[PDB]
């Protein structure tokens, strides 16, 4: 699971189907009560989940 | 009559290819197949590079046709990672990889032309012609 | 050398499947009858408007849509009429006081049997609460674990009350005293519409439950109305008409039953 | 607000809607819910879970996008008919009558070359079906072209065709203002529906509290919009499965070959969704666990992350260990190659059998087996789980199979309707007499079918019902061997014995002398019908004149009965709904016979029963789009070259294919992604099969591009133990040629039974295999 | 015998084509025999073929007679060059190919 945005009510990425649920179903209020992001900030957060992972790729690829 | 090299030959206009039996006349359409997908030869090339799906190929029989299209996709993963690895134990694809200027680039071409075979334009003259009038029925005249 | 096929250990099980009512089961007077005139007439109040007069047009359109003779189309929209003004159970609603947004036509519902829904157990309740199912012989079906499946064909509310009503096309008899209230009765312990309208309540309560918040059987439920065409007469106001409740003790241990 | 939920499986967006609808209740109880499905299996799914979950299911809307937002059109609107005058079924009838009318234009000098030899318009039918079916994919995917064409001018940098359909499609909008028609259809609505809502100032009454979007991962970009107009007033719920977790569309080929190979159509649609300003979103995948090798694909899937290895490198390519290692006694991926088909199920039965064995908790209801075309591997399916004993007995259901509810009924009166064209023959004629209601109409009983059959044959008759259908045919009367031959011939008999001699240069047919001669009364009875009609469908009649026609025909030739009636109210209804679409298209001209036949033989059969999708036992239906649901046990047949994906190329003439743009739907791109579907769903065990060899001449097949690609990716991104010595081709070849299984070409071959995983069930052919028999 | 037949034809009707053929098989130890006698293994193919063939003209077929006609149809006229009626090949061992 991305790093960022964890703290955020929105994410639901976990372990197995029932934690998901669970987080979900916790802060469905929350969810409900924030507003809606804005496209930059969309855009922001796939760019930082991308380079998270491309960062990811390439330590371990400098481990082999 | 001049003796024939598969890179050197000229792709342009009509050009007529005979020779004996066994002399190897089937295995030169994968050799023509790459220089096509690939656009080598220089002045002797094509002049622009094309796609799996806008080269012809006619075949007599059916399991000619079935024989020639896995050929020519196993010719085209062979030559995709020879260009990956920019060495390879053929000597064909040796003076490919010769002849070939950037490598990156012609193992992208290689690597769609492999997704595509798919649709490889090989038949027979009955199934070009039946596959003619069905896609240009209107051309044609016929019914759909 | 030694040759040897393999054996199952354990058998596969065919438990699971999903079926319906009729599964588990297994003049107007002298209209055509059948199962094409009968889903006919049904399609015919599918797309009825009851708060409007029935036009002549519409039909002559849909009896040549089924091909039955022109001759019936002066009579059967007076017909149509007699079961849209036809009263009801004794709240007297009339089928056109129904409007649009108090009506829900051929609802089909889907209700999960957890536990293997065995002949034995359920027909001893059944014959406990309901007189009809003591009358005749126990339900006889095999083991069903699955789902089930069923078409109500009208739900409606008046005075925030609810109500299901079932269109029963069958010809009882010739005579208009074969559709009188022992008649029907009868004809609904022949044909055991009981366990069907038993499922049918079961299915509304659990819906009624699901959505409406702070619900209650007792006050919010009004009874079930099977509905006989061509027993509706406007001579007779009971002949053609049935209502019935179920017991609140029965759809409870129906439904602790069904849910495990 | 317009809220898109992400998954990586269904459950997980199935229990968030669970909860939504939960939480939040709608006040109004006869309120429907509304959830978008684009097929029927996935409504059912979802209906199924619902009731398992809450208790019930019930009133639960299920339209599809388009007549869902034609609903919302009708509300938001006014001023709107119930069904848009600018349909499929309408513009065919209605481009019939315009294009007679538009051959002296000049533009249209090609169609006059392909119009020129046309007898009885089929040519003209054809191209206006055509026609019409391009005119509504512009209606859906290309407003803006039939916006420029209204007005008459032309789209810049378009395809050559453009200058023949542009005209035609303004001279139709003409056409339908003329009549009287609502000239109102969705292209021009689009933009009028977009604005209303764009500037209301509270929300339109009528409209549903919350709008749900399951199991739809192709949609159009027009309806996109729509949706992201109409998410202001009222809440819609996009469930969308999506196979990565991280943004695969137009990464900033994709970064898993696998995905970027077979994700075209998910591509766009998460691009889309990308560019919704009002979307709010919320990520909820489920990781999982690379403990098998089918669990290995989908988390190098769902990480966007590479594991192949290319071996540029010297030191890469010569050890093996930069692999994954891969478990011998797993069997999560399995590819199996056959000889035949009924060879292939029969395989695929006892692997079946074996995987039930192996694992307890699994059931015949998670299995499912997905074929290219069912119709083909119908039979062999049904043989061989019908031909397993009770103790190894495997329930199955077939779905997707074409609707045959009563095949000879269908047959018997489309011949019927050919009776001006037929010669007579009279094998064809006792094929007509085969159909028990044919002849119970003319009281023919089975039993005077063996006698008609020996009478017809002895007595002459070969062909032609009399001597005008003869001359008809421009053949030289002779007045011998037609079936007003062969019944004077029979009649004369019966009256006079054949030892008198000929009375009118006829034989008399000594044969039919007694009281079973009746059944001759019967049989002349028939042919003199078949006359009959036989002149009477010869002219040509307009459509009002054509509607009488069948139930005439229907009536006359058949008696009906229980099991038939259904089967003729569906012939009556197809044939009333072709010609109340005619009539309502108003056309005038004359129609022959054989343009309604050649119709209602396409509309009769184009039906489809999946009705038993998920009854309980096992599935077996084709792959079709839109429908993923997740299952244990995930079987694929048929996957020879050529086979699958089913190639269906365009018209020709079609402006989309020529410059194509993104949310475009390709049918090649429909397969490409349901084989990464039917991946993605499989949560235990994927089992793919294919033939190898011909089973007639031990020739050489070949699989599909997919599975190719697909043993290509394992065998570069795992190496089995004991094998890090080795370099990384033949660690490839040897884990491909482990996991690829060569099963035998016959039952009886002792392979078979063998110990081992490879053991068969059927103990049938046991003693066979083992030669035990006496010669 | 008269019983067997009479549930072969109960399995006949039920069941379909092949299921009946393979029950007869089995209890008659045909394709054991076969496979015993020299060259019955070819007769053992051809009788397969013929199931199948069977099998897949039963299934449109709806009527149970309309099959043996069918069959008896196609006796008298064998179709050439039909591809579906070609005879398959004998073994997967090693053959002299003419
Ligand atoms: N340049 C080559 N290098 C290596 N092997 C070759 C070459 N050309 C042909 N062969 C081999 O020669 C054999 C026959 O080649 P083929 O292409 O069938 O000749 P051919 O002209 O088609 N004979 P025919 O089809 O009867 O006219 C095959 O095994 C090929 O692999
Ligand atoms: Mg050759």
């Amino acid at each position: 699971a991305p790093l960022y945005g964890a703290d955020d009510p929105r994410r639901c990425s976990g372990n197995s189907v029932s934690e998901v649920l669970d987080k979900f179903r916790k802060n469905y209020d929350l969810i409900m009560s924030l507003p809606q992001e804005t496209k930059e900030e969309k855009e922001f957060r796939h760019c930082i989940w991308l380079a998270e992972k491309e960062e990811r790729e390439r330590i371990y690829q400098t481990a082999i | 009559a001049e003796t024939l090299d598969p890179l050197r030959l000229p792709l342009q206009g009509e050009r007529l290819i005979e020779a004996s039996a066994g002399t190897g006349k089937t295995f030169t359409i994968a050799a023509l197949y790459l220089r096509l997908l690939l656009g080598l030869g220089g002045s002797a090339a094509f002049p622009r590079p094309l796609t799996v799906e806008e080269l012809l190929v006619v075949t007599f029989t059916e399991a000619a046709t079935a024989e020639l299209r896995g050929r020519i996709r196993s010719n085209i993963h062979e030559l995709r990672i020879a260009c990956l690895r920019e060495t390879t134990d053929n000597p064909l694809y040796e003076r490919l990889l010769e002849e070939i200027d950037d490598k990156a680039q012609a193992a992208q071409w290689l690597l769609l032309a492999e997704r595509q075979m798919d649709e490889a334009a090989v038949f027979t003259i009955h199934g070009f012609c039946q596959r003619m009038l069905n896609l240009n029925a209107f051309e044609s005249g016929m019914l759909f | 050398a030694e040759l040897n096929a393999k054996t199952l250990q354990r058998l596969p099980g065919d438990n699971w499947r999903v079926t319906s009512y009729s599964g588990l089961q297994q003049t107007p007077h002298q209209f055509p009858r059948g199962a094409s005139p009968g889903t006919f007439l049904h399609s015919l109040f599918e797309d009825l408007d009851f708060t409007q007069p029935v036009d002549p047009n519409w039909v002559r359109e849909k009896l040549e849509l089924g091909g039955f003779e022109s001759q019936w189309e002066p009579v059967l929209t007076e017909w149509i009429t007699a079961v849209l003004q036809a009263p009801l159970n004794e709240t007297g609603v009339s089928l056109s006081q129904l409007s649009a947004r108090n009506k829900q036509v051929e609802m089909e519902f889907y209700l999960p049997i957890s536990e293997p829904l065995i002949a034995s157990q359920l027909d001893t309740l059944i014959r406990q609460f309901d007189p009809l199912s003591a009358g005749c012989p126990p339900l006889e079906f095999m083991q069903v674990r699955g789902m089930l499946k069923g078409f109500i064909d009208l739900v409606f509310r008046h005075e925030g009350r609810y109500y299901l009503l079932a269109y029963k096309s069958n010809w009882l008899g010739e005579d208009s005293s074969a559709y009188t209230q022992q008649a029907m009765a009868a004809a609904m312990q022949a044909h055991r519409y009981d366990l069907q309208y038993q499922l049918y309540t079961l299915a509304l309560h659990r819906y009624l439950r699901h959505r409406i918040a702070d619900y209650d059987y007792e006050h919010h439920f009004g009874g079930v109305i099977y509905l006989f065409l061509r027993g509706v007469d406007k001579e007779h106001p009971q002949q053609g008409i049935y209502t019935t409740r179920p017991n609140a003790g029965l759809i409870a241990l129906m439904d602790e039953m069904f849910a495990g | 607000m317009l809220r898109v939920y992400h998954s990586n499986r269904l459950d997980v967006l199935e229990a968030l809607m669970e909860f939504i609808v939960e939480r939040e209740r709608l006040d109004d109880p006869f309120e429907p819910e509304m959830i978008l499905v684009q097929s029927t299996g996935m409504a059912q799914w979802l209906q199924m879970t619902l009731s398992q979950k809450f208790g019930i299911a019930a009133n639960i809307d299920f339209p599809l996008p388009a007549s869902f937002i034609w609903d919302m059109f009708v509300r938001v609107l006014p001023e709107i008919p119930k069904e848009s005058a600018f349909n499929k079924q309408s513009m065919s009838w209605k481009l019939m009558t315009l294009l007679p009318q538009l051959l002296e234009r000049e533009d249209f000098t090609l169609l006059r070359h392909y119009l020129t030899d046309d007898s009885d318009k089929r040519k003209l039918f054809q191209l206006s079906s055509k026609a019409a079916d391009l005119f509504d994919q512009y209606l859906v995917y290309r407003p803006d072209w039939l916006a420029q064409w209204e007005t008459g001018h032309l789209v810049e940098g378009l395809g050559e065709a453009q200058a023949w359909q542009a005209p035609l499609w303004k001279a139709l909008v003409e056409y339908t203002h003329q009549l009287g028609q609502p000239r109102w259809h969705r292209a021009n609505l689009y933009q009028r529906f977009i604005e209303t809502l764009e500037s209301a100032t509270t929300c339109p009454p009528g409209l549903p509290s919350r709008v749900f979007i399951c199991g739809i991962s192709a949609l159009p970009p027009v309806y996109l919009q729509a949706l992201q107009a109409l998410g202001k007033h009222i809440e819609i719920h996009l469930l969308f499965t999506n196979p990565c977790r991280y943004y695969w569309g137009d990464i900033k080929d994709v970064g898993n070959p696998l995905l970027a190979s077979w994700g075209k159509l998910g591509r766009d649609y998460i691009y889309l969704l990308s560019d919704l300003e009002s979307s709010q979103e919320l990520d909820a995948f489920v990781d999982v666990t690379p403990d098998n090798l089918l669990h290995n694909i989908q988390s190098d899937i769902l990480e966007l992350e590479n594991r192949a290895v290319a071996g540029v490198n010297i030191e890469e390519f010569s050890r093996s260990d930069n692999k994954r290692p891969l478990d011998p006694l797993d069997s999560s991926i399995t590819f199996h190659v056959c000889h035949s088909p009924q060879r292939e199920v029969e395989v695929l039965h006892d692997r079946l059998l074996a995987m039930l064995e192996e694992d307890p908790t699994l059931t015949p209801r998670d299995i499912i087996v997905m074929v290219a075309d069912i119709d083909s591997y119908s039979p062999f399916i049904q043989a061989v789980f019908g031909s397993a004993p009770a103790d190894r007995y495997l329930p199955y259901a077939i779905s997707d199979r074409r609707a045959r509810q009563s095949h000879p009924v269908l047959e018997a009166f489309i011949s019927l309707l050919s009776l001006p064209d037929s010669r007579f023959v009279s094998e064809d004629v006792l094929a007509l007499l085969d159909v028990p209601v044919l002849a119970a109409r003319f009281d023919i009983t089975e039993e005077g079918l063996r006698y008609l059959r020996q009478w017809v044959n002895e007595s002459g008759i070969r062909w032609g019902i009399d001597d005008d259908n003869v001359r008809e045919l421009e053949l030289p009367a002779t007045g011998q061997h037609t079936w007003r031959f062969g019944l004077t011939r029979m009649l004369l008999g019966y009256a006079m014995e054949s030892a008198q001699g000929e009375w009118q240069s006829v034989l008399p047919y000594d044969e039919s002398s007694g009281l079973i001669a009746e059944l001759v009364g019967h049989l002349a009875s028939l042919l003199m019908q078949l006359n009959i009609w036989r002149r009477g469908l010869a002219q040509e009649r307009p459509l009002e004149e054509w509607l009488p026609v069948c139930r005439d025909m229907l009536n006359a030739f058949f008696l009906p009965d229980a099991e038939t009636e259904a089967a003729m109210t569906l012939i009556e209804q197809q044939w009333q709904a072709i010609i109340a679409e005619g009539l309502g298209a108003q056309y005038g001209d004359a129609v022959p016979l054989s343009l309604l036949r050649d119709e209602l033989a396409q509309r009769l059969d184009q039906e489809r029963i999946s009705q038993r999708f998920l009854a309980g036992p096992v599935n077996i239906c084709t792959l079709m789009p839109m429908r993923s649901i997740p299952f244990k046990v995930v079987c694929l047949l048929g996957m020879n070259d050529g086979v699958y994906p089913r190639q269906l190329a365009p018209l020709g003439f079609d402006l989309m294919s020529q410059k194509p743009k993104r949310g475009d739907r390709s049918r090649r791109d429909d397969d490409r992604y349901l084989f990464l579907e039917a991946l993605i769903s499989a949560q235990q065990k994927l089992y793919i099969s294919y033939i190898g060899r011909s089973i007639q001449d031990n020739s050489e097949r070949f699989p599909s591009v997919l599975v190719q690609e697909l043993i290509d990716y394992i065998g570069q991104s795992h190496y089995l133990p004991g094998d890090e010595a080795l370099n990384c081709d033949e660690s490839e070849a040897r884990v491909k040629a482990h996991l690829t299984c060569l099963h035998t070409r016959m039952p009886f071959d002792p392979q078979n039974y063998q110990p081992g995983e490879r053991q068969s069930y059927a103990r049938e052919w046991l003693p066979a295999a083992s030669q035990a028999g006496k010669a | 015998v008269v019983e067997e037949f009479d549930g072969y034809r109960q399995i006949w009707r039920k069941r379909g084509v092949m299921p009946m053929l393979r029950a007869l098989m089995s209890a008659r130890n045909i394709a054991e025999n076969l496979l015993a006698t020299a060259g019955g293994e070819r007769r053992l193919t051809d009788i397969l073929h013929i199931s199948e063939l069977l099998q897949e003209a039963g299934t449109q077929l709806e009527s149970e007679h309309a099959l043996v006609r069918w069959l008896s149809q196609h006796i008298l006229e064998p179709d050439s060059n039909a591809s579906s009626q070609q005879m398959r090949l004998e073994s997967d061992k090693h053959l002299v190919q003419i």
